[PDB]
């Protein structure tokens, strides 16, 4: 209880460091000082839990592995050059933790997510749709001139992922067909279309299937109540 | 109209169109009373809008098409809001605040000015319950039918 | 104290084989029940024209289609409490949800009724008895047994409903959170493109007005696009910024519905750097792909 | 009181009565007690009772209103196409807009505490009324996306927009 | 599963790169040519790092049936969204024309289009007296056709012919750009025929059509549970 009051208080204190001005260190400040002492509880919390239950032992729990990796992250961002770094989204991740206060909480998020093989399947091939897209696409129009679209694969990648997100997709289309020209417009256009189709009638549709049968009763399981009746 | 009406009959001599048109016209018979709820919602949601946003200044979408200057308007904007359209700013422009209007320290339909809070409450709530819940129940009615 | 309650009893469930469903529609609600769904109906119709010009406090059909709505649901809620109770029978008036709006509709429909008021300010109490009282057309899903049905599968999945709204909330906060630390005040810049250092950010510069996003007329031979001027100013870009909490969360908010996202993303791109693209496009893939999903299939599940 | 429009620079050089051509609301008494033009940034009230200064300072004042007058045609000419120009407000009309736009304009081009004012307002203040009367008109976003800024903006991030020595002109609605 | 033809290929794409990358050392080609599409196979390559999680405790034959009978589902449905395109797609273009008519200055010339003579925002009209928007005095409606206007910068908005009826349908159908182009029909034709058809197509379409491809979607999983459960 001590340690969720702890990410309680710490995660409150972070994301009170409401913008004031530009007279501000945001170096050595308070709320730095205070990051640091919370990751110093937090790193002694992470000891004394591998030295009561050992290290071999603290590491097979299978689920304090991602306490660890937030604890090594806190540490890695306690400095100042990683500080309000990438490496700061693992501060934040400690909220994860509070999670736990709610037994009836944790067990609906594993019903909810069910076997999560099937579910991280789906977003490794999600995953790989998108980045194999992304290249054809890059690789279509990288030198299409006065497009900034798919110049480097960092943009087509958003551009891809805009069009799967359905907003503004038919811009990223009229952009396309306007760079491209005439003989080539109906070719890219049923390209686009074709992948816009695939996209929101096949990914979403197959988060929801998931979603549905991780919450669906298992059959054997269904088959066990129904017997018990 | 009579060879659009044609067109129409045509689904109904191909197998496959025909279960799917069946199952799109009973899907519809027994969300009814499910799409009734929506625009009961919809129209209480529409009176409060009239009532609270009824003289907003125009902004970046609140215009001649999309304001709630009448109940049928409201219920239009309300309607578009949940099909794809900008709706948070339709809300901003509902969150508009001093020095951007005038306000009126006697009555509620010449201030033209919002309520901040009233505003984010009134949208974020409709799209809540609107976009985010019972569209799931056509989904689901679609599915069974 | 007793005689006459008996006679409130029987005409309140008053009821009534070629078209047996139409027999059965006619005798599915009560006399009582038909002449409070007509009136709440015909009060709808009547709110349908509470333009704010045409303000109800004004307008005599308005003021009358109120009084003649207020007085029948007076008359029957009093005829229903005489007959059936309010607290210790069952299945009296106040029994559910249900009950309890009735009565709320009715003390708010009495209290617009007895008031009346004549100015009505902004964000004030008589404002926001208005709008209570325009949760009139709730009565319906109170007054039809399919719409009580609907009501109630929907609500059987609350508890669910309410986790995948906590899971979301932490999202929310996470990542608001994340963009207060890391975006407070840098996403502010002057609304002059050509000016970059703040310290220039001053005095009146001349800017084009937005005509029309699906035109490309580009014979410009040597004329100017349209635009006035205006002073330079270092500001946000007042539909979403990272200045507090509470605006991260409304901003993410507003992200989660993919509306508008885009123009998200290109500020946080150009206002901050191409590495934090990064942050958006999880927060979308997480959300939208995922906790929409989620509210989906808690719902569907629930059905 | 009388009307007196300056129309020739080399006519003159008692002092608080000459209206200029556009913005009518500053005399050379106006002018001279404050403001300094860079070319000739000697015009402080002292020399015009002696320029050639004198004539080039009122010359370039005139260049001043004239290039104010050009920009403010630029700007009822963007709001004479605006076609929801008797819709957008019910307390706001355009011809307020315009006004209020003109007093901005002129206190731009005109950075000094006019005197002689009935109703004392502070000078940058005259911003806030053109947000509160001009309609929002929605800038071109295609070289940068500025999110829901208006076009005509006064106040920044963090910023305290009234602030001291303000020039307080006249004030007219 | 016959991988040795796909690997030749995969082979004979690495040997078309590194030749092109050899060539663009040389600097002949400036690498802005078309060239760079013969790399579009390679990222098929990603394709092989996944062969191996392609099988599951399903049968060959388990799979197969259940792939076929997933495909012909969604052909079904195809034909169906396309048979509702196409019924959208000829209602718009016996009820819209072309989005072209805007109100502009009066004082305007044929081949001297300018951003100025538009009016702000640029908005549609009708030069019909009571049907749509009316201009305001000093605007006319003009057809902005004669006027020298190209189809590009118009693009493919609008209900032309068929074909960009039935892409304009599409793009509404997926709730992408279609309050505008609501607008845009209530400024130039009848409110009542906008209202009735974009409020059926995005009742129809937009909500119908497309959830019956997650029907479809949630039958293929329960497809796949039952030949889960079945296989024992
Ligand atoms: C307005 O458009 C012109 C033409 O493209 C451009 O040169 C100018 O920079 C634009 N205005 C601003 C403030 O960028
Ligand atoms: C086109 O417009 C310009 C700008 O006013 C004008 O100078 C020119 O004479 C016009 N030409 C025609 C043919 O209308
Ligand atoms: C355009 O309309 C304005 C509005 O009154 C009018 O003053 C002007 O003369 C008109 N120009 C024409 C008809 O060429």
């Amino acid at each position: 209880m001590f340690i969720l009051s702890m990410v309680t208080v710490d995660v409150i204190v972070a994301a009170s460091n409401y913008y004031k001005g530009e007279n501000f260190r945001r170096q050595y400040d308070e709320f730095y000082l205070a990051e640091v002492a919370f990751t110093v509880l937090f790193d002694l919390e992470a000891l004394l839990k591998i030295w009561c239950l050992g290290f071999t032992g603290y590491i097979s729990s299978s689920l304090h592995k991602f306490e660890l990796l937030l604890v090594i992250g806190t540490t890695l961002h306690v400095y100042p050059d990683l500080y309000h770094s990438q490496f700061t989204y693992f501060q934040v991740l400690r909220v994860v933790r509070l999670i736990k206060i709610s037994p009836a909480l944790e067990d609906f998020v594993y019903k909810i997510f069910g076997p999560g093989k099937k579910l991280g399947s789906l977003v490794v091939f999600t995953a790989s749709l998108l980045i194999v897209m992304s290249a054809i696409s890059l690789q279509m129009f990288c030198f299409v001139e006065e497009l900034d679209r798919f110049t480097t694969f960092p943009r087509a990648f958003m551009s891809m992922f805009q069009i799967l997100t359905q907003e503004g997709w038919v811009d990223v289309m009229d952009q396309t067909l306007n760079a491209v020209g005439h003989m080539w417009a109906p070719l890219v256009a049923i390209y686009f279309i074709l992948y816009h189709l695939f996209a929101t009638l096949i990914l979403l549709s197959l988060f929801v299937a998931v979603i549905l049968d991780n919450l669906e009763l298992d059959e054997d399981l269904k088959k066990l109540k129904q017997l018990k009746q | 109209c009579v060879i659009v009406f044609r067109f129409f009959s045509i689904c109904g001599k191909h197998v496959t169109l025909k279960m799917l048109l069946l199952t799109v016209v009973v899907s519809m018979y027994k969300s009814f009373f499910i799409i009734v709820g929506m625009f009961l919602l919809l129209l209480c949601y529409a009176f409060a809008g009239v009532v609270l946003f009824g003289t907003v200044k125009y902004g970046e979408n609140i215009n001649r098409h999309a304001n709630f200057s009448s109940a049928g308007k409201a219920i239009t904007v309300l309607f578009r809001i949940v099909t794809g359209e900008d709706w948070n700013k339709i809300m901003h422009d509902c969150m508009v605040q001093p020095p951007f209007c005038t306000p009126d320290e006697f009555t509620y339909w010449a201030t033209d000015c919002g309520n901040y809070a009233g505003a984010l409450m009134y949208f974020c709530s409709f799209y809540v319950i609107i976009a985010y819940i019972m569209l799931n129940l056509l989904v689901a009615i679609i599915v069974e039918n | 104290e007793h005689r006459f309650r008996n006679f409130c009893r029987v005409v309140v469930r008053a009821r009534f084989t070629k078209y047996h469903q139409l027999y059965d529609l006619l005798g599915l609600v009560t006399y009582l029940d038909w002449v409070m769904i007509t009136v709440t109906i015909c009060s709808c119709i009547s709110m349908m024209f509470e333009s704010p010009f045409r303000r109800v406090m004004h307008a005599p059909t308005l003021q009358i289609a109120e009084y003649v709505f207020v007085i029948f649901m007076s008359i029957e809620l009093n005829l229903k409490i005489m007959a059936d109770g309010l607290f210790f029978t069952p299945t009296a008036v106040i029994r559910d949800f249900g009950g309890v709006m009735d009565i709320f509709i009715y003390l708010v429909s009495l209290i617009f009724l007895c008031w009346m008021p004549q100015n009505v300010p902004a964000e004030s109490g008589a404002q926001l008895l208005m709008v209570l009282r325009c949760l009139r057309p709730l009565r319906i899903f109170k007054l039809v047994p399919q719409m009580r049905k609907v009501v109630r599968e929907l609500f059987s999945g609350f508890k669910e409903i309410f986790l995948v709204s906590i899971l979301l909330l932490t999202l929310m906060l996470v990542f608001a959170s994340f963009g207060v630390q890391l975006f407070a005040g840098k996403l502010a810049k002057c609304n002059d493109p050509n000016i970059i250092r703040r310290e220039d950010c001053n005095g009146i510069f001349r800017i084009n007005v937005s005509v029309s996003k699906n035109l490309n007329l580009k014979l410009r031979p040597g004329e100017k696009k349209p635009g006035f001027w205006v002073p330079r100013v270092w500001a946000n870009p007042r539909n979403f910024n990272f200045d507090n909490v509470g605006n991260a969360m409304l901003a993410l908010f507003e992200v989660l519905s993919l509306k508008g996202w885009v123009e998200v993303r290109d500020v946080i791109i150009h206002r901050v750097g191409p590495i934090h693209g990064i942050y958006i496009h999880v927060f979308v893939f997480l959300g939208c792909m995922i906790g929409l999903t989620l509210f989906v299939g808690v719902v569907i599940a629930n059905f | 009181g009388q009307c007196f429009t300056v129309e020739s620079a080399d006519a003159v050089c008692n002092l608080s009565d000459f209206y200029l051509s556009f913005c009518n609301s500053y005399t050379l008494w106006e002018l001279f007690s404050g403001l300094s033009s860079p070319s000739t940034l000697n015009c402080s009230l002292d020399v015009v009772l002696t320029m050639t200064t004198c004539r080039q300072c009122i010359e370039a004042y005139q260049d001043y209103d004239h290039h104010a007058q050009e920009k403010y045609e630029e700007f009822e000419s963007v709001l004479h196409k605006y076609l929801q120009s008797d819709e957008y407000s019910v307390k706001s009309c355009p011809e307020d807009c315009k006004i209020v736009y003109k007093a901005w304009l002129c206190s731009q081009y005109f950075e000094v505490t006019q005197f002689n004012c009935r109703k004392t307002i502070p000078c940058k203040q005259y911003c806030l009324e053109v947000q509160t009367r001009c309609p929002f008109i929605l800038p071109d976003n295609d070289e940068v996306i500025y999110g829901g800024l208006s076009s005509f903006i006064c106040t920044g991030l963090y910023e305290t927009f009234l602030t001291n020595d303000e020039p307080e002109c006249c004030d007219i609605r | 599963d016959r991988w040795c033809v796909f690997d030749g290929f995969m082979v004979f794409c690495l040997w078309v790169s590194l030749v092109l990358q050899v060539f663009e050392i040389a600097d002949i080609v400036d690498q802005m040519s078309p060239w760079g599409m013969l790399r579009i196979p390679r990222p098929l390559i990603m394709i092989r790092a996944f062969r191996i999680y392609f099988r599951f405790e399903l049968p060959r034959t388990r799979i197969t049936n259940i792939l076929k009978r997933s495909g012909e589902q969604i052909w079904s449905v195809s034909i169906f969204l396309l048979f509702f395109l196409l019924l959208y797609g000829i209602l718009g273009v016996q009820m819209f024309g072309t989005f072209t008519y805007h109100c502009v200055v009066n004082d305007t010339k044929p081949g001297n289009v300018t951003w100025n003579s538009l009016a702000i925002p640029d908005t549609h009209c009708s030069p019909e007296l009571e049907e749509g928007y009316q201009c305001p005095p000093g605007f006319k409606c003009m057809d902005l056709e004669d006027l020298g206007l190209s189809r590009q910068e118009l693009g493919y908005s609008g209900f032309n012919e068929i074909g960009t009826s039935i892409f304009t349908v599409y793009e509404a159908s997926s709730q992408e750009g279609w309050v505008f182009l609501m607008y845009r029909a209530i400024d130039s034709f009848p409110r009542w025929r906008s209202y009735f058809y974009f409020i059926t197509l995005i009742f129809f379409l937009a909500w119908l059509v497309k959830n019956v491809f997650i029907a479809v979607i949630i039958e293929t999983f329960a497809e796949i549970r039952v030949q889960f459960q079945q296989m024992w």
